[PDB]
């Protein structure tokens, strides 16, 4: 059988999807994540704040 | 109960914008996507506009694309269409209907009552 | 339109009708689920089945459907004054970039 | 050892609102989902809800949504399920369950010890 | 109900039963799991077989269940004074919106 | 009622100091941050500096950082805004104007009546 | 000058003009609020909407905005003679170190 | 209205690289693969790459691959191709096409203006 | 060019021309679809007929096409002036890599 | 270099309880999480808990969740493990690690000398 | 132009483990299946294995089967074949072949270099 | 024990022993990373191969290995005196609740 | 406009400390993070540390964790470096660079003259 | 230097040249921004594109740049004398605990 692969399919996004959320997800927190401090973040981290005394 | 109630219609001339609303209650509303459907008076039903539930992927038909814009609030529980350079040919019913899908194809489960968007000058 | 439908069907009180939708080898023909809607003269459509088979709680017994090869029917038994109103038969279709294709609409009154 | 002890069950004559509640210890709470499952008397079990670990998704069955509200409290490791406009056929006893997934579906390896509403005039 | 159980079963001590779960195509025939539940007369369900082979620490070794195609059954063998309870399939149905879809429930009666 | 009394403008050549202060009354000026936006002539606006109420934190603009200075003196409800080494391009219309936050931005609720400096030779 | 607004836009007195301002995916996509302001060629600038859809009791009701993805608009009907003045659209930009940014702004005439 | 604009030909010598581009409007870029496909003076039409809505997948011709690159940049709505190596050969006019499926192949439903690319020595 | 076609087609106008591309049993004769384009003096190519019998909105009746066996036809009838264009016909080739193969190209000049 | 020295251990009988602790030199204590390892005497390893680095997140094995504690002072440059109700079980040597990140995994880069616990009676 | 480049060989003694690869450039390595090819000193080709494009489907000569593994790495663009339980009549000159399909049958249009793997004693 | 490893392989000096380390399709088969420990006699472990290729600056060349499917292996050539030790290979599996999850154990015996 | 002058050079027998100091003029310093950045002669960079405005979180490259120890002092516009048991290694010219982020990584806008150490024996 | 840069380049004075980073997975090809600096031979370096397409006021508009995929490089048009400098890319890798990471340096030569 042929085995590469074929450039004679639909190469646009499908509308027949099912458009709503999954209830059959892993509603459990990720023990596999990285539990390090990320050194990239903006570290002139003053961008935005209110300036007043009260929220 | 299922209540989804649409305003922002009216008459505006030729050339210009409208932007209709479809606000929601009872149903979570980030968990669903929503479509909207046009029916001309005295013609049948016409599919507009499909959003995600997360507003990721939008979908139009091909005699809208370009000129709606379809997009949705989650706090406020509210549908928008935002509709620009409006033709004679955009007078109709419009209909904010919840998604559903069942095998292979999708549904609507729930509609709400429509508005009239009318063109004329 | 790319699904087909009666223009007009009709029967009389107490008997059964039927209403056909035939699509292609695209839409129907292809696999695709077919619904059915109703809609009364003066308000929104209603979802009466879908699956090809299965109706909501609201809708009653009396309405039943099913779909073989590139058509799919509607078959209404026992009619009544109320179900006067338009049915819309619902499918995708491959050829093009939406999400549902409707049909014609087919406009049911029954000879009361 | 895992617990979950309930209450907040009792006799409510239909059209008012009744508050559940779902107290665990054993476990780290933060990190896992929780269910709500009913059985009716003499009947078989009915998922009802459940709740992600931050709480950010919500998921509720056909028949109570929009009734029906589930959160939780981290802080105090106790789990909520608020029900309004009670119905006759909401009678049933309420079980919290612990969630788990395998592969490709979820189910619930920890269960309370229930509680019983009774709804009648 | 979608996942079908036959409502009850029977069997001798020390003879082996099997209670079976057969769904639909969405469901078991999907590819997704199946998990069993015990419920004594007067308790809350206990967690059986997980993953369609795997059981909890608790549950001895005379349960034992698989799945195949769109049937999946619980196997048990050696049946006890004990095992008299109701025991539950649980699965995921693709076509709704909620996490777990139940059984029937079967009763196991043992010919004491 | 908020009042915003801007003095200290006028004509400066270029290369030296000019000192303006924006007078406050009808409002508690120790609780409020404030701001501070320049128009030139035919030209938008354009954001200066803002100081805390405290005074702890001052930010400014890329293009007058190193030469500005804003400080408050609560005690006399006067902000004071030091222009050091003036250049032809600091010639507009500089507004005192109190800050506002209504959810993630700021903006400013009431604004002064204006004063003009133009550096020129 | 990050945000983006037309240099001048024309109307009828007591018609409905359009004014727009384009953000891009740092200031308006990045989901900060957008305010309006108004300034009368003789006078300071006057507060006119904020928190997107929010305007001070000065404001008359005729004024009204929102906004959507990258891009706001300020949408003015019945216009007057007192409507000609300067229209700003103010954001916060994550990119740079400034609190507010203006843009361009709008010369609102009336075809008095 | 569907617009495709391309930029990037010129004069280049044989054997360096050349970038083009083709600016998009008036459709969701992200929902569509896009074509590349050229001219010679005086010749037919040839297809020369695809790549698909999310980027996934590419195709090429098998007289250009290895030395073109095709790339897409969604939230600019921007297509382009990276052409290295360029012969005497590669002199033609570039077409970026949208790509539409009927039943059992494709075809290019909008196409842009086309840019001329020229390899001399 | 796997697929060939007539160099040239010239007719008188108000009467009826035929332009064929025939292939071979790896690009039409297996079942894929044949595309026209046309191609103006000076611009473009714009797509004339997809799905081997239907055409776009901007296409006039006049044009038509169809396919049987391993040939397909492009018919125009009642030649214009303005219909002096390069045709080639569009398919997929099972043998190579790639998306689409086109046609040699037929200019078409009216005896005007 | 990275130097972890671990202290806390001992004999205890079934019942009650025990604390480690595990002080880290060399290197910034509190921009990395923190694990704990244990090898039953003759057996393998045995991952036994993790710690974020603020804190906020923790994970136990099943076999110890509900009877052990992780925490960490960031002031002190220290980790702690507060055993609760220890069993004859829970006998084996408990090692501190450090976490790491690749890709998609976690493994441990520096690892401490290792304390025994022997639980007996 | 298509490279492709191997390496792995070596001698062996007969009973245990080697492993072979295959590093390729020129042209996108996800989008073709792979071949292996051998070549017994004096005699003649001998095919021995295939994988597809995606990995999904393995094929292996009789002779070979249950002891080679052909696997891809379609990040690093390289083909392995990871021969195990070597045999004497193992000795031979290894090819990698890129597939190609014509109308009914496969063929190779490009092939690598070779290397040789003698198994003695 | 998620990981399976031969509990014991033994090698001459000077020769090439490899070390498997077997896993199914949720922890290897899924694309999570491999990585490898060595303990000596005495000592706490100390990490080996991380990245399932990667190595620290005092691991010598002569270990390497890589992964394949289900399974991944350590392969050492030029075996010596000091190579007495345990060898544990760690992943992460997605079915359970833990960071880590560690094999049996392979020792190595060097046989002088 | 943004000076940054250094100082703290010398020449040091391996293994005692040194003392670096970069004073910032022109901008506000307490609103902004500091780069430390090496350059070994007849190399290229080296990233060394990087500081928070308020000093909270501190980073440092692996070569000289748990050695060099970088600090800020706000009353005095002043970045410090305290290099503790120099190598020969450690032999290069650093630069105090203000730190800038962009949209997804950090990058430094303006730098310092640099000062050279020299670590011999 | 995970950042892959040529060592020496050259350029006839007028002509165009390019320097090229080569990033990985982790770095350039997971979507972190490269940056670009020069630096004379005799002072420190200075920001010459940030962003992978911006440049600061200094900076003239013969440089420019951009990424694609795994790689970027700079373009540097109509070489001047004082051109000769080295130049350095730089972003950030997820797979380590620095800020930065920077190439190999690339060293431009005008052939005069």
């Amino acid at each position: 059988a042929n085995p590469n692969a074929n450039p004679n399919a639909n190469p646009n996004a499908n509308p027949n999807a099912n458009p709503n959320a999954n209830p059959n997800a892993n509603p459990n927190a990720n023990p596999n994540a990285n539990p390090n401090a990320n050194p990239n973040a903006n570290p002139n981290a003053n961008p935005n704040a209110n300036p007043n005394a009260n929220p | 109960q299922v209540q989804l109630v649409e305003s922002g219609g009216g008459v505006v001339p030729p050339g210009r914008s409208l932007r209709l609303s479809c606000a929601t209650s009872g149903f979570t509303f980030s968990n669903y996507g929503m479509h909207w459907v046009r029916q001309a008076p005295g013609k049948g039903l016409e599919w507009v506009a499909i959003i995600w539930y997360d507003g990721s992927r939008n979908f139009y038909a091909a005699s809208v694309e370009g000129r709606f814009t379809i997009s949705r609030d989650n706090s406020k529980n509210t549908l928008y269409l935002q509709m620009n350079s409006l033709r004679v040919e955009d007078t109709a019913v419009y209909y904010c209907a919840r998604a559903a899908y069942y095998d292979t194809s999708g549904y609507g489960d729930y509609w709400g009552q429509g508005t009239l968007v009318t063109v004329s000058s | 339109s790319v699904l087909t439908q009666p223009p007009s069907v009709s029967g009389a009180p107490g008997q059964t009708v039927t209403i056909s939708c035939t699509g292609g080898s695209s839409n129907i023909g292809a696999g695709y689920d077919v619904h059915w809607y109703q809609q009364l003269p003066g308000t929104a459509p209603k979802l009466l089945i879908y699956g090809n088979i299965n109706r909501p709680s609201g809708v009653p017994d009396r309405f039943s459907g099913s779909k073989s090869g590139t058509s799919a029917s509607l078959a209404i038994t026992g009619l009544q004054a109320e179900d006067e109103a338009d049915y819309y038969c619902q499918s995708y279709d491959r050829r093009l970039s939406g999400s549902w294709v409707f049909g014609g609409g087919t406009k049911l009154t029954v000879l009361g």
